[PDB]
C-alpha cells in the first residue's frame, strides 16, 4: 500500500495548526479566564492540558503516522473487536458537519454586510428593530440590544420561528452563504492532500495576520488595559473549586480535538519516520499559545466597552456566537477606522472555522478510502457526493428557525458521543493493545520509547480525565431550551438519537463481528485482539 | 550502507598530548545518531560519547564530541596514559547500523633497541622430520622491526612466522617473534644459522647468530 | 547491576549450525531493544541484528539475511540468534548489547562468545623448549622460550612454574599458517635463577585435552 505524502512537511503542520485551533480558542477560552479566576485558571488548565490533553493529542497523531489509514481501517487493524470506534468516530463527524458548517455561513453573511459606509448593526432605528432596542447590552432578557436586534429579526429572522417544528421560510439571501463555504472546501479538498496542504496556508495563517493588527488596534483603545485585568487578574481561590477543574479540563479536550480520526488521517498521510513527538508538542503548544493571544485581542476591546460605552462586564462578557456576533461588532461600529476592522475581524471568523472543517471531512474521506477501494478510486466524485448531503440537510439551519436546528444539533449530535467514543479509543488502546505494544511502535518510528510520564497518563489519568469531563457534562444536563422557548419532550428523544447513533456502533460492530468470526469464546476473544500486526 | 572510516587508523601520542580523530561518513548522519565507543584490549566496547557530544556515566570530563552531517570528531583534550585503547564511531541513524574502521590510541615513548635471542631447533623437535630456528626481539620502541635469516650467508626468505606483541602496558615497549621452519633433511645440510634484526636504532644491524656445531 | 552474559560458541563447520544465548540481568530485559554486534578477528565491528523490546521489529545485516534469527524470551530474560548456512566469515566473537533508544547509542555490551566457523582439523599441539646456543653466561639475566607448534584451534594457555613467574615473560599471539597454529613464549629470569629453579613451561590446549610441561634442561 503506497499511499500519498504531504507535498512539504509545514504542509502537514499547518493543517494541523489549521484544524486544532478554531472558534473555542475566542470565543470560549478568555470567557473561562474572566469567570474562573483570570490568570488564576491557566493552572487547572494547564496541568490538565499536561496530563489530559496533550497524551490524546500526541497518541492519535503517532497512531495516524503509524499505521497508515484512516480511522475505520486503523481501528481495525488495532482491535477488530472494536472496529465500530471507526464506524462512530466517522459518524460523529458526520453529524457534526450537518451544523458546525453554519457558524462559517453566519461569519460570512456579516462579512458581505460590511460593504457600505455604516455597518448596519449600529443604530436602533432600521425596519427590524423593536422599542425595546438599547444601544448595547443590559441585565434584562426582553430589553435587547442593537447588534443582538440585527442578529435575531435581520440575519435569522429568529423571532419569525415559533420552535424547531415551524422552520417557516427558507432564508434565500442566507443559503446562497452556505454554498460559498461548501465550494472552497471542494476546489481545496477533491485533489487530496496536494492542494489542501497548500490550502491551509492561507487559513491557518490569516487568523494570525488578524490576530495581530486586531491585537494592536484593541490595545491602543481607551480602556484597552482595564479588560487585560477583567482576564488575567488572579483569583487563586478558583483552583479550589471543581468546577474551573472541570472546565479546564473540558476547554482542553474539546479545543485540541483528539479522537475524530482527523489527526489520524493527516498524521496517516505522513512518514512513517517522522518525529511525531515534535509535531505534537510543537502544534499543541501553538494552539494554547493562540488561545491566549486571542484573549488579549478579544478582552482589550472587552475594556474599551465597559470604559468607553458604559457596560457591566457581566453583560458583555459571554462567550459562543454572542461574543462575536452582537458584543464585539458593537465594539467594531464605534471604532475609527471602523468598517476596516469588522472585515478582517469576519474573515478571521471564517478562516478559523474552514481549516476546522477540512479536518473533520479529511477523517471521513480518508477513513472511508483506505477501507473502501471503489471509494478511493472516485475521491474527486465522493467528495462531491457527501458534499451535497451536507448541503441538502444544511438548508434546514437557513431557514427562519434555522437556529433552533442548530442548537438541537450543538447540545446533541457530537457532545456526548465522542466523549464515549474516545473513552473507548483510551482503554482500547492503552490496555487492549497495550502500552507494551505502543511505546514498541514509536520507539520504531522515532528512534525512543516516550518516558513513563506519557504511558501511565495515557493509562490511568487519560481514562479519569475522560470521565471527570463525561460526569461534570451530564450534571449539568436540563431538557433543552433557549430562551423562552423550551424544546417538545420529542425533540430532547430525537437528539438522544443522533447521540446514539454513532457510538451504537461500539457494540454493535463489536457484537457483530465477534459471532461473525469462528471458534469458541476466549479461542475468539484473542482473535479480535490480536492486531494486524500481530497476525504477519 | 553508510560506510564510517576513521583517521587515524593508529594514532600514536603522549600522556599530556592534546589528540583529534575523525570520523567521515559516506552519506550524512543526523547528530542524534552518531556515537562513540572506547575498546580496551581484551575487553568489550563501553558508550562513551552519544548523541555527538554526551558523555556516557564515568566518562572524563577531558572527552568530548562534534561535528555533522558527514564530518564528526571524537577530541582528548589532555591524553592521559588510560586512553590507550580503540574508539570506534558508529551510526544508529539507518539500517544497516554501522560502526567505524577505529582508531587505536598508543603511547609514544623514547626508542629502544631489540634484545635478540637466537635458538636452535630442540633435540626433540628433530626426531621428527622438522626443524624450527627462532628468533626472539624483545622490548624495543617503535612497533616496526625487519627480520632477516640467512642459511651459510646466503638468506633464505621462505618458510617463516613473525608475530608481534601488543604495546606492554609497563614500559609501552613491543616484541616480536620469528620463527625459520625447514625441514629436518634441509636443515641438516647446511652449517651456519644467522638472524638480522635491522631497526631505526641503528646504522649497523644487530647480529646474533649461532652454528650447528659446537 | 545490569549484567550481560552470552553463551554457545566454539568451533562450527562451513553450512553448519549454532544458536548463541544472552541472558540479561540485572534491568527489565522486556523494555528493552536488544542487538547482536560481532567483531571480526581483524577487530572490525559489524552489527548483524536488532529486535525490538517485545520482538514486533526485527532488521538483519543484508551480509546476514536469511541465514540469521534473532529471538527473545522476556519471561526468562534471555538473548537469543540462531544462525544456520554459516559462511566462514561469520567467524567473530559475538556481542549482545543493549540499545533501546537510537539516540544513545548501545549502553551496555557483553563480554562476548566466540565462534570461529572453519573447516580445519583439531590438532594437538607440539610443546618444544627452547634453551640457549652455548654462550657465555652474558650479564646477569638470561633468556629462554617455549615453542607451541601446530595446534587448532584456539585458544592455549602457556605459563611459566604454573603461575608464579610474571617477571619478565612475553607470550607471542598465535598465527595461523596453512590451517595450524603456532604460538612462542620467551622469559628472562636473572642467570642466577637458572640453570638452578626449574624454569618450566607448562602448556595447555583444552579443544584436544592437552595439558603437557616442559622443563627447559641446559643444552
Ligand atoms: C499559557 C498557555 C500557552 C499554557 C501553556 C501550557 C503548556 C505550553 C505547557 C505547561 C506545562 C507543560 C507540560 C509540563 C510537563 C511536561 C512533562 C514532559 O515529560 C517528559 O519529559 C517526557 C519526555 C520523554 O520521556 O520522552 C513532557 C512535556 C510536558 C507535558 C509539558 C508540555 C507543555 C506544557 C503543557
Ligand atoms: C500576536 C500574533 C501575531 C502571534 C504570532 C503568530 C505567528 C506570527 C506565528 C505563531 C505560529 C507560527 C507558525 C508555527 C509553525 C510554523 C511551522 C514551521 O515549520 C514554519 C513556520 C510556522 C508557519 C510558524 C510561522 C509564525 C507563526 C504563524
Ligand atoms: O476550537 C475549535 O473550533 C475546535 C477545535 C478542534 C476542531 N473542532 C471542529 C470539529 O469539532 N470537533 C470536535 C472534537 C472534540 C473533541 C475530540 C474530537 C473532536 C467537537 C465535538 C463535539 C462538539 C464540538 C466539537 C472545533
Ligand atoms: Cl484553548
Ligand atoms: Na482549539
Ligand atoms: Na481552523
Amino acid at each position: 500500500d503506497e499511499r500519498e505524502t504531504w507535498s512539504g512537511k509545514v504542509d502537514f503542520l499547518l493543517s494541523v495548526i489549521g484544524y486544532a485551533v478554531g472558534l473555542a480558542n475566542v470565543w470560549r477560552f478568555p470567557y473561562l479566564c474572566y469567570k474562573n479566576g483570570g490568570g488564576a485558571f491557566l493552572v487547572p488548565y494547564g496541568i490538565m492540558l499536561a496530563v489530559g490533553g496533550i497524551p490524546l493529542f500526541y497518541m492519535e497523531l503517532a497512531l495516524g503516522q503509524h499505521n497508515r489509514k484512516g480511522a475505520i481501517t486503523c481501528w481495525g487493524r488495532l482491535v477488530p473487536l472494536f472496529k465500530g470506534i471507526g464506524y462512530a468516530v466517522v459518524l460523529i463527524s458526520f453529524y457534526l458537519n450537518f451544523y458546525y458548517n453554519v457558524i462559517i455561513a453566519w461569519s460570512l453573511r456579516f462579512f458581505f454586510a460590511s460593504f457600505t459606509n455604516s455597518l448596519p448593526w449600529t443604530s436602533c432605528n432600521n425596519i427590524w428593530n423593536t422599542p425595546n432596542c438599547r444601544p448595547f447590552e443590559g441585565h434584562v432578557e426582553g430589553f435587547q440590544s442593537a447588534a443582538s436586534e440585527y442578529f435575531n429579526r435581520y440575519i435569522l429572522e429568529l423571532n419569525r420561528s415559533e420552535g424547531i417544528h415551524d422552520l417557516g421560510a427558507i432564508k434565500w439571501d442566507m443559503a446562497l452563504c452556505l454554498l460559498i463555504v461548501y465550494l472552497i472546501c471542494y476546489f481545496s479538498l477533491w485533489k487530496g492532500i496536494s492542494t489542501s496542504g497548500k490550502v491551509v496556508w492561507f487559513t491557518a495563517l490569516f487568523p494570525y495576520a488578524a490576530l495581530l493588527i486586531l491585537l494592536i488596534r484593541g490595545l491602543t483603545l481607551p480602556g484597552s488595559f482595564l479588560g487585560i485585568q477583567y482576564y488575567l487578574t488572579p483569583n487563586f481561590s478558583a483552583i479550589y473549586k471543581a468546577e474551573v477543574w472541570a472546565d479546564a479540563a473540558t476547554q482542553v479536550f474539546f479545543s485540541l480535538g483528539p479522537g475524530l480520526g482527523s489527526l489520524l488521517a493527516y498524521a496517516s498521510y505522513n512518514k512513517y519516520h517522522n518525529n511525531v513527538y515534535k509535531d505534537a508538542l510543537l502544534t499543541s503548544f501553538i494552539n494554547s499559545a493562540t488561545s491566549f493571544i486571542a484573549g488579549f485581542v478579544i478582552f482589550s476591546v472587552l475594556g474599551y466597552m465597559a470604559h468607553t460605552l458604559g457596560v457591566r462586564i457581566e453583560d458583555v462578557a459571554t462567550s459562543g456566537p454572542g461574543l462575536v456576533f452582537v458584543v464585539y461588532p458593537a465594539a467594531i461600529a464605534t471604532m475609527p477606522a471602523s468598517t476596516f476592522w469588522a472585515l478582517i475581524f469576519f474573515m478571521m471568523l471564517a478562516t478559523l472555522g474552514l481549516d476546522s472543517q477540512f479536518g473533520t471531512v479529511e477523517a471521513i474521506i480518508t477513513a472511508l478510502s483506505d477501507e473502501f477501494p471503489k471509494i478511493k478510486r472516485n475521491r474527486e466524485l465522493f467528495v462531491a457526493g457527501l458534499f451535497s448531503l451536507y448541503f441538502v440537510v444544511g438548508l434546514a439551519s437557513c431557514t427562519q428557525g434555522g437556529f433552533y436546528f442548530f442548537h438541537l444539533l450543538d447540545r446533541y449530535a457530537a457532545g456526548y458521543s465522542i466523549l464515549v467514543a474516545v473513552f473507548f479509543e483510551a482503554i482500547a488502546v492503552s490496555w487492549i493493545y497495550g502500552t507494551n505494544r505502543f511505546s514498541e511502535d514509536i520507539r520504531d518510528m522515532i528512534g525512543f520509547p516516550p518516558g513513563r510520564y506519557w504511558q501511565v497518563c495515557w493509562r490511568f489519568v487519560a481514562p479519569i480525565f475522560l470521565l471527570f469531563i463525561t460526569v461534570y457534562l451530564l450534571i449539568g444536563y436540563e431538557p433543552l431550551t433557549y430562551a423562552d422557548y423550551v424544546y417538545p419532550s420529542w425533540a430532547n428523544a430525537l437528539g438522544w438519537c443522533i447521540a446514539g447513533s454513532s457510538v451504537v456502533m461500539i457494540p454493535a460492530v463489536a457484537i457483530f463481528k465477534l459471532l461473525s468470526t469462528p471458534g469458541s469464546l476466549r479461542q475468539r476473544f484473542t482473535i479480535l485482539t490480536t492486531p494486524w500486526r500481530d497476525q504477519q | 550502507e553508510n560506510v564510517l572510516t576513521q583517521s587515524p587508523a593508529i594514532m600514536s601520542t603522549s600522556p599530556g598530548e592534546k589528540v583529534t580523530m575523525t570520523c567521515r561518513a559516506s552519506s550524512s548522519v543526523g547528530s542524534s545518531y552518531l556515537h562513540w565507543y572506547q575498546q580496551k584490549s581484551g575487553a568489550s566496547p563501553k558508550l562513551w560519547i552519544y548523541s555527538t557530544s554526551n558523555l556516557a556515566s564515568g566518562v572524563p570530563a577531558r572527552f568530548s564530541g562534534s561535528g555533522s552531517g558527514t564530518s564528526y570528531s571524537l577530541t582528548i583534550s589532555s591524553v592521559e596514559a588510560e586512553d590507550a585503547a580503540t574508539y570506534y564511531c558508529q551510526q544508529f541513524s539507518g539500517y544497516p547500523l554501522t560502526f567505524g574502521s577505529g582508531t587505536k590510541l598508543e603511547m609514544k615513548r623514547a626508542d629502544a633497541a631489540p634484545t635478540v635471542s637466537i635458538f636452535p631447533p630442540s633435540s626433540e623437535q628433530l626426531t621428527s622430520g622438522g626443524a624450527s630456528v627462532v628468533c626472539f626481539l624483545n622490548n624495543f620502541y617503535p612497533k616496526d622491526i625487519n627480520v632477516k635469516w640467512k642459511i651459510d650467508g646466503s638468506e633464505r626468505q621462505n618458510g617463516v612466522l613473525n608475530s608481534w606483541t601488543d604495546q606492554d602496558s609497563k614500559d609501552s615497549t613491543y616484541s616480536m617473534s620469528s620463527t625459520l621452519t625447514l625441514t629436518k633433511d634441509e636443515y641438516e645440510r647446511h652449517n651456519s644459522y644467522t638472524c638480522e634484526a635491522t631497526h631505526k636504532t641503528s646504522t649497523s644491524p644487530i647480529v646474533k647468530s649461532f652454528n650447528r656445531n659446537e | 547491576e545490569v549484567q550481560l552474559v552470552e553463551s554457545g560458541g566454539g568451533l562450527v563447520k562451513p553450512g553448519g549450525s549454532l544458536k548463541l544465548s544472552c541472558a540479561a540481568s540485572g534491568f527489565t530485559f522486556s523494555s528493552y531493544a536488544m542487538s547482536w554486534v560481532r567483531q571480526s578477528p581483524e577487530k572490525r565491528l559489524e552489527w548483524v541484528a536488532e529486535i525490538s523490546s517485545g520482538g514486533r521489529y526485527i532488521y538483519y545485516s543484508d551480509t546476514v539475511t536469511g541465514r540469521f534469527t534473532i529471538s527473545r524470551d522476556n519471561a526468562r530474560n534471555i538473548l537469543h540468534l540462531e544462525m544456520s548456512s554459516l559462511r566462514s566469515e561469520d567467524t567473530a566473537m559475538y556481542y549482545c548489547a543493549r540499545g533501546e533508544v537510537r539516540q544513545r547509542g548501545f549502553d551496555y555490551w557483553g563480554q562476548g562468545t566466540t565462534l570461529t566457523v572453519s573447516s580445519a582439523k583439531t590438532t594437538a599441539p607440539s610443546v618444544y623448549p627452547l634453551a640457549p646456543v652455548c654462550g657465555d653466561t652474558t650479564g646477569s639475566s638470561v633468556t629462554l622460550g617455549c615453542l607451541v607448534k601446530g595446534y587448532f584451534p584456539e585458544p592455549v594457555t602457556l605459563t611459566w612454574n604454573s603461575g608464579s613467574l610474571s617477571s619478565g615473560v612475553h607470550t607471542f599471539p598465535a598465527v595461523l599458517q596453512s590451517d595450524l597454529y603456532t604460538l612462542s613464549s620467551s622469559v628472562t629470569v636473572t642467570s642466577s635463577t637458572w640453570p638452578s629453579q626449574s624454569i618450566t613451561c607448562n602448556v595447555a590446549h583444552p579443544a584436544s585435552s592437552t595439558k603437557v610441561d616442559k622443563k627447559i634442561e641446559p643444552r
